[PDB]
């Protein structure tokens, strides 16, 4: 029910994410697509070279997770909060 | 120029000697450690003080200087270097860190979300605040966890004053105040913090019987920086081999990058740096970015780079460390720096004369086989490419250009580095 640990590239489509916790996942290469996170903890995760397309996260914890080559904007962040987030090169 | 020593004067001069913290003036007060105060191994006068009970330290005061007055101008000085504030619950939390207080007499330093606080209080229940206010919300700052000289000045007569880095940042006035009777002790810890993982790094405490003036506060600050040792960004002693992320303060939104190993490649800067959040409590431009330097001896047993030392400058890309380096003899004073595989580097100019100055920023002075000046190592615009260069202009004199920064990763900073 949470998942821990795990490198992904492969794109999961048009799905609905709600109470979701992921311990340190790499989200490597993954191309989103109408995917909406809800309730969802991201702890140590790592998102690099991801593109999102009508993709959203609400009511979202991340902590310690690092924004790399995204296209992550902000009002893709629907009342969620960031805890020790790093965010470097956006597209 | 000559001056007064104003810290033997001093009535309390809190240090290191021997194996133990003790105090150095006339009145020898005793001095009580909490078990878990820890000493920083690479300079003892550095003082970590966590938020638990058994984390303290006790000044008993000799009952001569214990202050009970209306009349009598005290001042109190120490450097200080404060953590970032994690947590929301440190957003309204003043929590004590240097209490001389009975019954609601004397005087307390005490701190809070982006701020370093005076108070002072007479047997009347009258009381003074003056306080010292930093943002979190800035790219970077010359106080977020960095070590920051803290001066407090009290004239009976009609001011306090607070100083940080020997600069007036607030007065106000305390002649209404009558008789304050403060503690037979100072006490060291952290009182009412909630953050249960809040903690500061304290030196060289002096308390002094005068209401020190701005020349006697920037002899203070001046003498005690210690300039002959070079200082990394949060302020501590720069170290040899030990990895860090470089900042140039002509540009400090960029950070250095390497296209490419070996003398065809260059290092240039990279920019926009990008920003390190946590929501509602910090947002600052990110540190951890860029190739790393290593320092590299090239006979003192101490870890220290100290001015005018020469040392090799290692450079790290994909956790394999490769030699800073040069041809001195190519085109244009500007000589662009590269990064050779060690084993491969010859001839190639390398030696750095490492500079703290008067005073100065860190800088890298380059050099011969022969002890010749290349130039301090700054940067130069090549086709809006800015390589890493040398150039001997910096040395004959956009002075910023050479001045540098050298950014541990830090316990207090909280930034997660992205790793390869």
């Amino acid at each position: 029910d949470k998942y821990a640990n795990f490198s992904i590239n492969f794109t999961m489509e048009n799905q609905v994410h709600t109470g979701m916790e992921y311990d340190n996942g790499r989200f490597l290469g993954v191309k989103f697509k109408s995917v909406t996170f809800k309730d969802s903890v991201f702890k140590s995760c790592t998102f690099d070279d991801v593109t999102s397309v009508n993709t959203y996260f609400k009511n979202c914890t991340f902590i310690d997770t690092l924004f790399e080559n995204t296209d992550f904007e902000p009002y893709k962040f629907i009342d969620s909060e960031f805890q020790n987030c790093s965010f470097l090169h956006n597209k | 120029g000559s001056h007064m020593n104003i810290i033997n004067t001093s009535i309390l001069n809190l240090r290191y000697e021997s194996n133990h913290l003790i105090d150095l003036s006339r009145y020898a007060s005793k001095i009580n450690i909490g078990s878990k105060v820890n000493f920083d191994p690479i300079d003892k006068n550095q003082i970590q003080l966590f938020n638990l009970e058994s984390s303290k330290i006790e000044v008993i005061l000799k009952n001569a200087i214990v202050y009970n007055s209306m009349y009598e101008n005290f001042s109190t000085s120490f450097w200080i270097r404060i953590p970032k504030y994690f947590n929301s619950i440190s957003l309204n939390n003043e929590y004590t860190i240097i209490n001389c207080m009975e019954n609601n007499s004397g005087w307390k330093v005490s701190l809070n979300y982006g701020e370093i606080i005076w108070t002072l209080q007479d047997t009347q229940e009258i009381k003074q605040r003056v306080v010292f206010k930093y943002s979190q919300m800035i790219n970077i700052s010359d106080y977020i966890n960095r070590w920051i000289f803290v001066t407090i000045t009290n004239n009976r007569l009609n001011n306090s004053k607070i100083y940080i880095n020997g600069r007036l940042i607030d007065q106000k006035p305390i002649s209404n105040l009558g008789n304050i009777h403060a503690s037979n002790n100072i006490m060291f810890k952290l009182d009412g913090c909630r953050d249960t993982h809040r903690y500061i790094w304290i030196k060289y405490f002096n308390l002094f019987d005068k209401e020190l003036n701005e020349k006697e506060i920037k002899d203070l600050y001046d003498n005690q920086s210690n300039s002959g040792i070079l200082k990394d960004f949060w302020g501590d002693y720069l170290q040899y081999d030990k990895p860090y992320y470089m900042l140039n303060l002509y540009d400090p939104n960029k950070y250095v990058d390497v296209n490419n190993v070996g003398i065809r490649g260059y290092m240039y800067l990279k920019g926009p740096r990008g920003s390190v959040m946590t929501t509602n409590i910090y947002l600052n431009s990110s540190l951890y970015r860029g190739a790393k330097f290593i320092i590299k001896k090239y006979g003192n047993k101490d870890n220290i780079v100290r001015n005018n030392d020469r040392v090799y400058i290692n450079v790290v890309v994909k956790n394999k460390e490769y030699r800073l380096a040069t041809n001195a003899s190519q085109a244009g004073v500007e000589k662009i720096l590269s990064a050779l595989e060690i084993p491969d580097v010859g001839n190639l100019s390398q030696v750095v004369v490492m500079k703290s100055k008067i005073t100065n920023k860190c800088k890298m002075n380059l050099q011969d086989n022969n002890g010749n000046d290349i130039g301090f190592i700054g940067f130069h615009q090549f086709n809006n490419i800015a390589k890493l260069v040398a150039s001997n202009w910096y040395n004959r004199q956009r002075t910023l250009g050479c001045s540098w920064e050298f950014i541990p990763v830090d316990d207090g900073w909280g930034e997660r580095p992205l790793l390869v």
